[PDB]
């Protein structure tokens, strides 16, 4: 990624060395090992002194313990289960946890289905014991490798619609994966069975246009007519916020607008007049 | 149709029936919709020619 | 991009602690550095047609293969020997980056990072811009410490080439 | 994952009834037509890197802004980056060629992949330049007869040349 | 700014007015007379 | 629409608070830098049409693939919508250099401008190129003595060339 | 949010033309006013506590029965005579942001766009705020000709509020 | 638009068949409560405005950052729009009252309203908690008797406490 | 992760040429004033924890609401999540005082941070009167002369009080 980077809040993680467990633990890595667990599988939530896990910790020193098998030790703690299961729908779970461990969202329906019958029938303190005892997990990460983000780089066996939804997981490096406006609901339940792919979005302040999230009702992907248009050359344009006069002039803001091509330049400034900005250009 | 065309019109040939399917659909605005009738020859040879 | 100011930035970050004095320290050897480093820049920036086309011949000279079979991949074409002063134009520029940026981080991306899967599919044996390098080590010109640290940058594309 | 053979069991499922004699006959062909399959893809991914540094020579060729300096195949790790999508087309492609439709190559390479180049900043239309100049290396690869014995393997050829025309339709 | 992006156009504020339509419409033999003379 | 006079306000309006003394003398500069706005300004868009023109030989100078058959500024209407857009460009800089702000730039010319480059298929990144192609010529225009008594004017040339530097790194 | 630089930006933008002769000279108006101004800037902002308790005194003087009647509407609590210095807390400070803007600007958009609908809810009666200013209008002790600049976007806000 | 008369309909169309008579029997509620529907929507709507304002120092009561210098419902046409919109809501609940199901508050008050306040900036989630400040209010209000005859309200009620509930979970 | 010395590169990389002598001795400058820079930031991190305790007591002096109860730094975890974020800035604001160049603070610091205070419910624009309340403050430090020899070290103080007012200014 260049240019993209920079943009989409990428560059941290793009040169990011993993932490590599060196068999003997000295002190000076251990410690910078438990930082970098709790950044990644609690996604940015701040640890307080309290909530340490400081039994957990000493176990992770000790030359036993994998790294693989001291982060299920956290995702069985009450920790792990206090900011998230507490608050989270089963769907909302599962791109959770596959975001916070494989480090990517589900690109299918498939696991979604077989991941609910196994947390029925068997538990969530196994359900945490699927995803760890996995061929997935032990191809990329060994036992004294840290999970990390694995949705940007090619990673044999992708879907390009796995791509678009991994920024539909964060909003970059600032974001606490509680931190998120759209809050107790899941995002990727609705894209996952309809199977169509929604937009990239920046992360902001880098990022002007931020305000569209995939709407409950949008306009379809690709449009069939000729869109009114002496040229067939349509164009589909994805709003922000639009601070119109009222009520009656904009009952809804962020929609999209399948326009062709010879009025496209139009209506750019007619967007720009109601301060509307705009997120993403298709063809169409 | 109404605006349009004044009621009597509808008729069944005046009607692209086309449009109002993508209208249901959503692809294109009401606004582009009257756009697509107002540019159609059944508006031009209805109001163009007599006018 | 590395560089040894931002090496002390994200080893702070990671760590999530200040700025102490041991990253200062860091920043602070880079200066020296730099100083010597940019001698070494102005040094080859003058000299930049000079070098580029004395290395192309020097390449041909050693190499007589690549002037006379047919083929896409070699020069026997004037658009190969076009696109001689493509590439060992482009490999200086990167060069005079990496002094000037004090580190080995643009000579990483822009040029390293790719190398190894470009020359396995289009036929660039690696062995010709290994020894452009190698006049390009010996004709530059420079005196002094200048002439080592632009000769430390030359022989650490040579190891990403071989 | 879907099938020829799958899709036939998908329709008849959603109808919930026993498949026809008229059905079944139509689906002999490809049990005989998969002698005719199963090479088509073979010619394909055996000059497989030659197709695709071939046609890395079509899209350079014709669009030298992509190595010209602030280009977006521009740099090294760019321009592998190229290479490592070059490719990853044609397997999703010879993936459909074995399966004889297209559901494959629509969940996994199709899927989506508009929304990145309106993300990264790489130009969608240029790569629907260069997929359909592979594909008149890739007929024309596949079409040619040395050794095995002459056949009318034209009109598996024609779905060859619609699977190409998908993906490089889907894509700007 | 009046009709918006997604709104039927209507006749605004005919409060005191004739309905457009009924008041507006699209639209804008010597031989005949003598030949019924002739009947 | 934005000023250098409504930021100071909606900056004390997020805090809520009268403003202070030691703000509006800093403020006060504006004023008498009025009158050193409001000619370089007139400066550049009485001279508006000779820098475009001059800068339409250097983009196109230096990639000549433009007006190469195939190119994407090739044909007439194409390159008469190059045109229509090297001094839409012009126009949003020289407002920005009289509101003092870039919030007008930001929200009519680099609002989701880019994103229009990977749709049609036009290079981002050369624009880019040919952008900070017309402020070395808006800066030589704007820095000549000749005419007006000699007066720092400068210091906020230092602004001009950070608002050509601003539109084209938010392009390419 | 509206401006006289502003005016000639948006006026020159939907004619599609550029900024002729006959927007600058918007723009130099506004810089021999905002002098001016700027001077009743800073009389405004040394009487802050000043002007709001003496307006806030002011309005109860002529209006004995907000100071009586129980409700929450009124000012008979200390959270009313609280939030009595809330509200002409913020009437001055945008009419110190009026007169730094040079236009009616901030003065449209933050006080006068809502207030008919407000005040129909809320019961508070704007013939309140209304004398409340015209206390503004006559103890702001300002002279010479920023005292008139002052004394204009204070009955613009009146004229909105009636 | 949809009723409790005709989801029976189209749940019967869906099936394509005659309506049962232990159907229309469990209907024949309906015509005897819509003697208790007809006026509980009419107590709601003759205090229509008694419950917006007196619920507009709810949420401003506990949240104190909402006519906070910088907060998002702090100025006079932002603070103007709370009540824009805070009996938005109760011309569609009343809807929903009379219509006896949410199919209309579904596709007018709830369809996508969520999606604008991750586009404005406004918290979704505090307008979820004066929602169900405002039924406590309206519960209270069309449960008390004064001059009318006593009847079985609180069956009824449930489902007016549920239409507020819905629509304070579907925002936040 | 960018410095002076590589947006310089970047810069000359798109446009793709040597740099010439004239571009170099405006880097000189900064081989000079590296003994300027290095010190500053290690005048701001002994300092460290008196600039944030101490303007604690600003915010929590201007506005009581943050300690009132139901305020939003009101309880223990919460206030410790104040101090978790108050000197969250000020490594990234010294990060980027040792680069030079305020894109790690981009990426890193303001990227996307505006985003959760609309969606947590903390006042965005409350943590902009604080951070310029820390400026005054760390300026204040950094500007005093006492032991270390005299030198022009207001030349980029003007860089440090611009990464605070672009912080600040990108928070609210
Ligand atoms: C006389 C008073 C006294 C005590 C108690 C003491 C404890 C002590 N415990 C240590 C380590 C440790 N102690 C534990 C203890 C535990 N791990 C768990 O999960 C359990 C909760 C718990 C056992 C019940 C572990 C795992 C370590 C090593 C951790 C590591 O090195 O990574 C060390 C580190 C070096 C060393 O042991 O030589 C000391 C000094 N020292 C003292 O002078
Ligand atoms: C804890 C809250 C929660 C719920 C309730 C939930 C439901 C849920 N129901 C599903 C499917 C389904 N659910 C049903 C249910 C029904 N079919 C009928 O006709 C009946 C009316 C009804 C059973 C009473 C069916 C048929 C499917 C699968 C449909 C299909 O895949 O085609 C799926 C799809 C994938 C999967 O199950 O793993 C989810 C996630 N998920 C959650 O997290
Ligand atoms: C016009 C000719 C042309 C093409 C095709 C092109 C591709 C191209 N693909 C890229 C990345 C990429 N391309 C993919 C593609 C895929 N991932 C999968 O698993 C699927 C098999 C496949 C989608 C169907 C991915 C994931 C990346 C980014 C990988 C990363 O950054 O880690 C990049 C890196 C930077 C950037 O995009 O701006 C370029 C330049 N450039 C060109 O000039
Ligand atoms: C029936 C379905 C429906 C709803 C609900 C709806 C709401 C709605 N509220 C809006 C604005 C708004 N809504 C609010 C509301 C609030 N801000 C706060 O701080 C308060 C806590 C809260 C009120 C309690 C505000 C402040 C705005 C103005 C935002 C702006 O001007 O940027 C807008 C666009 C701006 C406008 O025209 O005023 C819409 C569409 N439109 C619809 O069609
Ligand atoms: C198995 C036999 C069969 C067919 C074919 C069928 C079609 C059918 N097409 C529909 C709508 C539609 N069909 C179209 C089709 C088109 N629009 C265009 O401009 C193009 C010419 C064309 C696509 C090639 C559109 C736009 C709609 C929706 C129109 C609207 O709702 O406004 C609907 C309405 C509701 C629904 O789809 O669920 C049905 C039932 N139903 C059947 O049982
Ligand atoms: C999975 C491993 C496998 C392969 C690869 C395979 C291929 C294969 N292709 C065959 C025939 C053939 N294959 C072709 C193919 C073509 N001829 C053309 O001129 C066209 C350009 C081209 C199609 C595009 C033809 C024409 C025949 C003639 C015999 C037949 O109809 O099968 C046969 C018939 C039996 C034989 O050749 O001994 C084999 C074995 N069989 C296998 O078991
Ligand atoms: C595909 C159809 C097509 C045509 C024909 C075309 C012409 C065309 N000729 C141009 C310039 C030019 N045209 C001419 C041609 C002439 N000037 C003279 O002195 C002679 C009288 C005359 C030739 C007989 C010259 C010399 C220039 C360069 C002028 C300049 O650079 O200012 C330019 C502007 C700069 C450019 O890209 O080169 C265009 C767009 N463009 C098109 O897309
Ligand atoms: C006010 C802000 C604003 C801008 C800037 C804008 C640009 C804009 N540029 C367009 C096309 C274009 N723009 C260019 C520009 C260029 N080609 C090159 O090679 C050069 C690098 C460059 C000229 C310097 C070209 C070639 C097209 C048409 C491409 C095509 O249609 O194939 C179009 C397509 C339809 C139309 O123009 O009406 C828009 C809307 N619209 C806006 O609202
Ligand atoms: C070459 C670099 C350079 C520039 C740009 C320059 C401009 C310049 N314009 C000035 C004055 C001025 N410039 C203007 C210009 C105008 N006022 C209007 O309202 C009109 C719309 C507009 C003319 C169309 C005016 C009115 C003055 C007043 C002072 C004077 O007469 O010079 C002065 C007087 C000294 C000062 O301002 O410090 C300077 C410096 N001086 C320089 O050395
Ligand atoms: C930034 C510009 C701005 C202003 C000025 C403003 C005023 C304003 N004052 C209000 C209430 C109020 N306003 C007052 C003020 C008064 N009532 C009296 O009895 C006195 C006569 C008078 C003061 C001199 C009182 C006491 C309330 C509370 C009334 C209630 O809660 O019903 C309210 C409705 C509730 C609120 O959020 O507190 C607004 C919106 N809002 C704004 O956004
Ligand atoms: C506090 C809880 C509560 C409610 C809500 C309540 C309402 C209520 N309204 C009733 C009657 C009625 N309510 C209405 C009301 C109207 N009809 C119309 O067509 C008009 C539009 C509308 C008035 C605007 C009418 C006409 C009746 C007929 C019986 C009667 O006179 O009471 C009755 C008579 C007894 C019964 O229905 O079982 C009840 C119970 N009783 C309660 O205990
Ligand atoms: C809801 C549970 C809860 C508690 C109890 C709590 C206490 C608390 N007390 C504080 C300060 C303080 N606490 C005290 C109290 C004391 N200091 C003394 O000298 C006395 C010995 C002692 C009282 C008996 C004082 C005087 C301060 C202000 C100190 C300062 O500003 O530095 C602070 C930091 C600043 C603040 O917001 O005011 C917290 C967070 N916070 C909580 O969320
Ligand atoms: C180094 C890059 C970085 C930053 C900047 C960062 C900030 C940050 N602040 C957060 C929370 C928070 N931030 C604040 C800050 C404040 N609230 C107030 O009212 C005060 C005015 C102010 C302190 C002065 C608070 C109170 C929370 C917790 C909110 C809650 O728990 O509801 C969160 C959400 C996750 C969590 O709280 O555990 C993040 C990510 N995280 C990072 O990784
Ligand atoms: C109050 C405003 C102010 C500042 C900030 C200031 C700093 C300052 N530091 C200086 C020197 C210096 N500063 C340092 C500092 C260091 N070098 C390292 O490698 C270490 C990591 C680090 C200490 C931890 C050094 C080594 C010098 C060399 C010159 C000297 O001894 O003063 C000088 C000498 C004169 C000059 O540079 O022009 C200045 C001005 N002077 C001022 O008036």
């Amino acid at each position: 990624i260049t240019t993209a980077a920079s943009r989409l809040g990428t560059e941290p993680f793009s040169d990011a060395p993993k932490v590599e467990l060196r068999p003997k633990a000295s002190r000076e890595e251990v410690e910078s090992v438990i930082r970098a667990v709790y950044r990644h599988v609690l996604g940015n939530d701040y640890i307080l002194a309290s909530e340490r896990l400081v039994s957990a910790e000493s176990l992770l020193r000790d030359g036993n313990l994998t790294v693989r098998e001291f982060v299920r030790s956290v995702a069985k703690s009450e920790l792990y289960k206090k900011k998230f299961f507490y608050n989270s729908f089963q769907t909302r779970l599962i791109e959770l946890n596959y975001k916070h461990l494989l480090g990517r969202a589900p690109y299918d329906e498939s696991e979604v289905v077989y991941h609910l019958d196994l947390y029925q029938n068997k538990g969530y303190d196994a359900e945490i014991d699927s995803y760890i005892d996995s061929w997935e997990y032990q191809s990329n990460f060994g036992d004294n490798v840290v999970p990390y983000y694995r949705g940007f780089e090619t990673q044999v066996g992708q879907k390009t619609a796995g791509f678009n939804r991994i920024f539909r997981l964060y909003r970059g490096y600032a974001n606490s994966d509680r931190a998120q406006v759209e809050g107790t609901k899941s995002r990727l339940a609705r894209e996952l069975a309809s199977n169509k792919a929604s937009t990239i979005v920046g992360p902001s302040g880098t990022n002007d246009s931020w305000g569209f999230r995939a709407s409950a009702d949008v306009a379809p992907k690709k449009n069939l007519g000729n869109a009114v248009g002496e040229g067939d050359r349509v164009y589909r344009l994805e709003v922000t916020g639009i601070r119109s006069p009222g009520y009656p002039s904009v009952r809804r803001s962020s929609t999209v607008f399948i326009v062709p091509y010879e009025r496209l330049s139009d209506k750019i400034q007619q967007v720009h007049k109601q301060g509307g900005k705009i997120v993403s250009v298709t063809s169409a | 149709y109404r605006q349009v065309f004044s009621e009597h019109e509808i008729l069944k040939f005046n009607r692209q029936k086309t449009l109002e399917s993508q209208v249901k659909n959503g692809s294109i605005s009401v606004r582009d919709f009257i756009r697509g009738l107002a540019k159609s020859e059944a508006f031009y040879r209805l109001v163009v020619s007599v006018n | 991009v590395k560089t040894p100011i931002t090496e002390a930035i994200a080893a702070a970050d990671t760590q999530g602690r200040f700025l102490g004095n041991t990253e200062l320290q860091s920043a602070r050897g880079r200066y020296e550095r730099a100083a010597a480093s940019l001698e070494a820049a102005r040094g080859l920036t003058s000299n930049a047609q000079r070098l580029i086309d004395g290395a192309t011949q020097a390449v041909y000279q050693k190499f007589p293969y690549t002037t006379q079979t047919p083929g896409p991949q070699f020069a026997a074409d004037s658009r190969g020997k076009s696109k001689c002063a493509r590439d060992v134009g482009h490999y200086l520029r990167i060069i005079t980056y990496s002094l000037v940026a004090g580190g080995t981080g643009p000579l990483d991306e822009y040029l390293i990072a790719g190398l190894a899967e470009i020359n396995s599919t289009f036929d660039l044996s690696p062995s010709w811009y290994v020894e452009a390098l190698k006049h390009i080590k010996a004709n530059h010109g420079l005196s002094g410490q200048a002439a080592n640290e632009a000769n430390t940058y030359i022989d650490y594309a040579i190891n990403a080439l071989s | 994952t879907l099938d020829v053979f799958t899709k036939v069991v998908s329709q008849a499922d959603s109808r919930g009834e026993f498949l026809s004699n008229e059905q079944l006959d139509a689906l002999a062909n490809v049990v005989k037509e998969g002698n005719k399959r199963l090479d088509v893809v073979n010619r394909i991914t055996s000059n497989a890197s030659a197709i695709v540094t071939n046609a890395a020579r079509a899209l350079f060729e014709e669009q030298p802004q992509l190595i010209a300096p602030g280009g977006n195949a521009y740099t090294n790790r760019r321009m592998a980056a190229c290479l490592r999508d070059m490719e990853i087309i044609l397997r999703y492609v010879t993936y459909a060629i074995l399966a004889g439709d297209a559901s494959v190559l629509d969940d996994r390479c199709l899927n989506g992949l508009r929304e990145t180049y309106q993300a990264l900043g790489t130009p969608g239309s240029s790569v629907a330049v260069g997929v359909q100049k592979m594909k008149d290396a890739a007929v024309g690869i596949a079409n040619d007869p040395n050794g095995i014995t002459k056949g009318d393997c034209s009109q598996l050829i024609s779905e060859v040349a619609s699977y190409f025309d998908r993906a490089a339709a889907a894509v700007g | 700014k009046n009709f918006g992006e997604n709104i039927v156009p209507y006749q605004r504020k005919r409060m005191e007015g004739r309905p457009h339509n009924l008041v507006t419409p699209r639209y804008g033999d010597w031989r005949f007379t003598l030949d019924k003379f002739y009947s």
